[PDB]
C-alpha cells in the first residue's frame, strides 16, 4: 500500500522485480588483470536496418573510467550521464579525477534513494564500472544500490554462463591479452557460439596510461579469431 | 601577523609568530596561527581572527570526512581547490583571510597561498603572509636556495619572522614552526625555537 | 492504507518486516571489556571472483568510533555515511569528538523518522556502534530507531547462536585477547565451523589510545588459531 | 481510506491501536505527596549482555521536571527531546522555567497533530510527566494527546495491577518515604514478586529544592528492602 | 477513495462519524436568560486518584466569553486555544473585544476546512460558546462547522435528556438563579440522579459586568441543594 | 564597561563593574555583566546591552540543553566554539559584543575572549574587556604571576577594575566578582567586595 516497501520476508519486491529486468538485459563482461581492466559487451543487433556501426554499449565516464550497462535501456542512459556529472563535479571541487570506487558509491547511493522514497520507482538497471585508480578496478552495481568489487564478472542474461566459466578459467596472473581472450570466450559460450568481431564491443583502461581507449574493429580481428578457436573447441559438450 | 612557508628538497616548513592585534592594542601574545589539516599538511592563517578560525574548522572537518569516506588522504591540491571555491563563493562579502595550505602528498611537496577571493598561487619555493610578509620576504629571498633542507629551512623561517617582528608592530611575541618531512609532522615547542633564534640575538 | 501504520496489535509491520531483512544479514559481533571494545564481522564471500581483500565490513565513523552493519546493504551505506557526517558536525560545532552514545542516539533518531512519515520506508538495517568515550561502549540499533547498550552481542543471522554462547561464556573481567578470542569462537559456532583468518574482519578501539585500529591479517593468525581450537572442541555435540 | 480517520463508532482506530502498543510497554509508576513527586520505572533487562547500569528509564526534562515513558521506545525518544526543547524555549522567551502543567499541554498538542494530519501516524507512546511548580504535580499523556493529572498512577503493562493497589493504599497524607515505598510495592505486585534494587529506577523532585534528583542504588537498598517486606507479605493470596 | 467525501446520500461520513464521538462525550449545558448566560458541565471523575479539584471543563476564551466542549478531548484543546488566539487577534487588529457571534463563526470556519481538505480529518468535537455582547448569547458548534444559536441546550451523551426537559421547562423570562437551577436539574436528570456540588462546574457571564466568572463550590451548595430538590421529586417516574 | 578575567593555579576569577551608559548619560549604576553558564563556567559581557543580553540567553539555554541531552556538562571549549560560530555567522551585521567565557572543565582551567566576528583568543592568564580594559591591563600585567591563587586574584581583579574606573567615565558604580574554584562557584556580594576594595581607597 505505497510503492517500494518491505514484504513479510524482509525483501523489496520492486527491487527484485527490477532485477528481473536486468536479467533480460544484453550481456556485458568485465575482466581485471594487472595490466588493466577490460569491458566487453554484446553489440549484436536483430535487424540489418539498425546502424550497427553506431550502437555503443561501453561508455566513457571520465578519462580513466568506463562502464557497461544492463536492464532498462532508458534508465541506463540517465544513470551513466548521472555518473558522468558526478565525475566532473569531483574535478570541479577538488581539481582531481574521481576514483573508480568513489564514483561507484555515488551512483549506488543515487540508485538507493529510488529504493525508499514512495513517489518513484527503482532503476531497472545494473552497472559494470571499470577504471584504473592506482590499480585496475572493477565494480558491478545492483538496482537496490548494492556495490561489489569483482576480479572478473558479468551482468545480463549471459551472466551465469560466463560466471561459471570465469569461476574455472580466470587467474590472478592473466596477461592483458590472455585476460581479454578469456573474456571473448566467456562471451562466446554465453551466446552459445563463435563471435563475430563486427557485433561485439570492447573497451579498456591500461594501468600504464590510465586512459579509456576502445579496441578498434581491426585490432579485434586477431583476438576474436584466437577466441573463436577455444570457443569451437569448448563447444563440444 | 607574519607567516612564512618554504618548500625544501626534503619537505616543507611553515612558521608564524603569536601576535593578535586590534589597532595598536595587543590582544594576544600567544595566538595560534598554524593548524594541522592532514598527517602531512599544515595551514597558516593571516587576517581576521574570527574569519580564519571559522574557516579553519571547516577546512579540518572537510579534510577528515574526505579521508574517512574515501579511505584516501586528500591531496593539498584538493584542499586548496576546495578552499578556493568556498572563498570565492563569498566574493562579495569575502572572509578577510590570507591562507597558506601545504605539506606532502602523493603529488609531491607544495604550498598554496590563498586570498579572500579564492585566488590560489602555487608556491614552488618561498612565501610570506601577513602584515610582516614584506620584511620576511627580504631575508627569505636573500638566503633561500632550492637545495635548502628542512632543517636549515626552519632556521631560515625563524630568521625571517624575526626580522619582520623588528619592523611590523603587528607581529611578534614568539614563533611557532612546523616541519613536514614524511617520516614526520613536527612542531618545535617554545624551548626548541627559543634556542634556534638564540643563535641570532634573542 | 498509507505506509508505516499501526496494526490492531499496536505494532508497525513495515518495521517488523524490515527486521526480517536484518535477520537475513551477514552476522557481526561486538564484545566489550575493560581494555576496549572489539567488533568482528563475517567477511566470507561466495565466489573466488569477488575481491575479498577489499570487501570492508567494519567501518570507521570517527577516530574513536567504528560500526558494523546488517540488513539491506545499500541502506546501510547511507546510514554509516550519515553517522560520519553526524560525527564531523559535532566537531564543527563544539570543536570536540562526539561521544559514542550521542552518535548512536542521532542515527537512531534519523532512522525513527523513516518510521512515521508516510512517503518513505524504514531502513532495512541494524547497527553495531562501538567506540571509547571515557570507557569502552557498545550499542546496537534497530530498524525502528530503538537503541540498546550491550556488554556483548551480535546482529545478523548468526545472532542467536552467539547470543546464547556469550550468555554463558562472557565475563565482565575478560582480558582484551580473551574477549576477542571469545568473539572469534562465537563467530565459529555461528557459521558452524572453524574460522579462516582470510575471511573475517576485526576492528577495535582500546581505552588506552582511543583510536580505531583494525587487526591485520597477520595479527589475526594467532587469534583465529587459538579460537579454532576451542571451536573444534566445542563442535562436539 | 486515508490514515487516522473516524470509525462509525466515533473513534480513531490508529489512536486506539497505538494504545495497544503502550500496554505492551515496560511499566512505570508515579506517586505524588506533599513533600514532592516520585517516578519509579521497571529497569529490568532480558540478557546479562545488556549494560544494565546504563539503561535509563526516567528522563530529566528541566531542573524541576522529569518524565517516564511507555510504548514504542524510538517514538518516546523524540517525544522527550521534544519536551526538552519545549522547556528551554519557554526559558528563552520568558526567562523562566516552564510549569509542569504547561509543558504537558505542549507535548500533548504536539502528539494530537499526528492524530489528524494524514501523512503521519500517532506516537505509540504514553508519558508520565512529574515535577514541582509551586506544588508537586503528576500528569500522564495518551497517544491521542489527552492529558490527565493524577495523585498517583502508572502506565505500561503493569498498569492495572498498581492502579488497583493505589486505589486502596494511596493516601493524600503519605510521607515522602511512605509514598515511595508504597510505589516500590505497587511495582512488586506488578512484576509479581520482590524487587531487585539493581533493576529498577527511581527519580523525584522534592518541593523543598525543586530539582530533579535520581535515587542512587545505595540510597535504594533500604527502600527496596522495606518494600520487599510488604511485598512478600502481600503476595499471599 | 480519498478522505472526507460525499456519499450517494449526499452526506459526509467522516463528519457523521466525528459526531458519534461527541455523543460519547461528557455532557455540557448552557442556559441563557435576560441577566446573562450560564454554562454548566459534568465534572464527575471515575477514580479517587484523579485531581478533581483541578479538572476544568468550562474555559475562558476572553473576558466576556467562555466555552464548554464535548467529543475528542485532545481535539477540543486545540480548538479552544484556537478560539483564544482568534479573540486576541480581534483585539490586536481593531483594539476591541470580538463579539461572541463572530468568534463562533471563526472557529466554525476553521473546523469546516478539516471537512473538505483531503490530508486531514474533522474535529471530533462540538462546542458551546457563551458570552455577552450587548445581550447574552449562546452558540453550539458541530464537527462539520455548522453554527446554531440557542436559548438553552446541551451537547454530549446527556444531550437528549436535558433537551427534552428544557423543551418543557425553559422560559424566556427565567431569572438568573431560576435559569441556573433549571440547568442543574437538567444535569441531574441527565446523569439520572441528584448532583454533587463537588463534581460539577458552573461558569457564567452576567449582562451587568460582562466578565466571565465561575461559580465557587461554596456559592454552588445552595443551588445544587435547591436543584437536588426538584430532581428527587422529578425522578419519580 | 570594564571586565577582567584571570586563570590562577587553583581556579578562575572574573569581575566587572556595574555601569551602563548611552553617551555620557549614566543609564545604570547596577547593570549585570556577569552570567553563569554551567556549574563551573561564567561569562562577562561588554558591548551593546541588548545584544549581550540576547546572546546571554541563547548561550545559557544551549549550555543547559547540551547537558540535559548528553548528560555531560559542556566544556568551555564547546561553548566558546558554539558562540564563535554564532557570532561569525552574523559577521555582516555583527552583534556588538565582547565576550569572556571561562571556568573549569574536564580539560582544565581556561578563559576565552570572543569578539563580534567570533574571533576567540584563549586566555592562558590575564584578560580585560570593555572601554576600561586598557587601564585594567595596566595593573593586571603589573601584579600578575602564574602562581597567583584565586583568593588574591579576586583582590587583583578588584584592584584593576578600580584603577579603570578612575580613567574611564564609562566604567564605575561598583564591582561584581566571581571565583570558580571547583569546590565552588562563588559570587562575593556587595559587602565582601566593598570590604576588599576597602584595603585600597574606597
Ligand atoms: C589569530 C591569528 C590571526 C592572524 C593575525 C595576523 O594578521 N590577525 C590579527 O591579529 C587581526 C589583524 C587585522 C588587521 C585584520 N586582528 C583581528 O582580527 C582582531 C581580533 C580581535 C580578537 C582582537 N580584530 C580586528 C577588528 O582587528
Ligand atoms: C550591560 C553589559 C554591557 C556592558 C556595558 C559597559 O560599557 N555596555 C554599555 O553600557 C553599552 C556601551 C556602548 C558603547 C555599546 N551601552 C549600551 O549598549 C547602551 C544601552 C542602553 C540600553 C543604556 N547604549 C546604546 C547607545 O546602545
Amino acid at each position: 500500500r505505497a510503492i517500494t516497501v518491505f514484504s513479510p520476508d524482509g525483501r523489496l519486491f520492486q527491487v527484485e522485480y527490477a532485477r528481473e529486468a536486468v536479467k533480460r538485459g544484453a550481456t556485458a563482461i568485465g575482466i581485471k588483470c594487472k595490466e588493466g581492466v577490460i569491458l566487453i559487451a554484446d553489440k549484436r543487433v536483430g535487424s540489418k536496418l539498425l546502424e550497427a556501426d553506431t550502437i555503443e554499449k561501453i561508455y566513457k565516464i571520465d578519462e580513466h573510467i568506463c562502464a557497461a550497462t544492463s536492464g532498462l535501456v532508458a534508465d541506463a542512459r540517465v544513470l551513466i550521464d548521472r555518473a558522468r556529472i558526478e565525475a566532473q563535479i569531483n574535478r570541479l571541487t577538488y581539481d582531481e579525477p574521481i576514483t573508480v570506487k568513489e564514483l561507484a558509491k555515488k551512483i549506488c547511493d543515487f540508485k538507493q534513494q529510488y529504493t525508499q522514497y514512495g513517489g518513484v520507482r527503482p532503476f531497472g538497471v545494473s552497472l559494470l564500472i571499470a577504471g584504473v585508480d592506482e590499480v585496475p578496478k572493477l565494480y558491478e552495481t545492483d538496482p537496490s544500490g548494492a556495490l561489489l568489487e569483482y576480479k572478473a564478472t558479468a551482468i545480463g542474461m549471459g551472466r551465469n554462463a560466463v560466471t561459471e566459466f570465469f569461476e574455472k578459467e580466470y587467474r590472478d596472473d592473466l596477461s592483458f591479452d590472455d585476460a581479454m581472450v578469456l573474456g571473448l570466450v566467456a562471451m562466446g559460450l554465453s551466446i552459445e557460439s563463435e563471435l563475430v568481431p563486427e557485433n561485439i564491443e570492447v573497451g579498456y583502461v591500461k594501468v600504464d596510461d590510465r586512459t579509456f581507449k576502445e579496441v578498434s574493429p581491426e585490432e579485434l580481428k586477431p583476438y576474436v579469431e584466437r577466441a573463436n578457436e577455444r570457443i569451437r573447441e569448448l563447444l563440444k559438450k | 601577523t607574519t607567516t612564512v612557508g618554504l618548500v625544501c628538497k626534503d619537505g616543507v616548513v611553515m612558521a608564524t609568530e603569536k601576535r593578535a592585534t586590534m589597532g595598536n592594542f595587543i590582544a594576544s601574545k600567544a595566538a595560534k596561527k598554524i593548524y594541522q589539516i592532514a598527517d602531512r599538511m599544515a595551514m597558516t592563517t593571516a587576517g581576521s581572527v574570527g574569519d580564519a578560525q571559522f574557516l579553519a574548522r571547516i577546512i579540518k572537518i572537510e579534510a577528515n570526512l574526505y579521508e574517512i569516506r574515501r579511505e584516501r588522504k586528500p591531496t593539498v591540491r584538493a584542499i586548496a581547490t576546495l578552499t578556493s571555491n568556498l572563498l570565492n563563493s563569498y566574493r562579495y562579502f569575502p572572509y578577510l583571510v590570507q591562507l597558506l595550505i601545504g605539506g606532502i602528498d602523493s603529488e609531491g611537496k607544495s604550498i598554496y597561498s590563498i586570498d579572500p577571493i579564492g585566488g590560489a598561487i602555487e608556491e614552488k619555493d618561498i612565501v610570506a603572509t601577513g602584515s610582516g610578509s614584506l620584511t620576511a620576504y627580504g631575508v627569505l629571498e636573500d638566503r633561500f636556495t632550492p637545495e635548502i633542507g628542512v632543517d636549515e629551512a626552519v632556521e631560515l623561517a625563524v630568521r625571517a619572522i624575526y626580522s619582520a617582528m623588528k619592523r611590523d608592530s603587528a607581529s611578534g611575541d614568539g614563533i611557532d614552526v612546523v616541519k613536514i618531512t614524511e617520516d614526520e609532522f613536527y612542531q618545535y615547542s617554545p624551548e626548541e625555537v627559543e634556542q634556534i633564534l638564540a643563535k641570532f640575538r634573542k
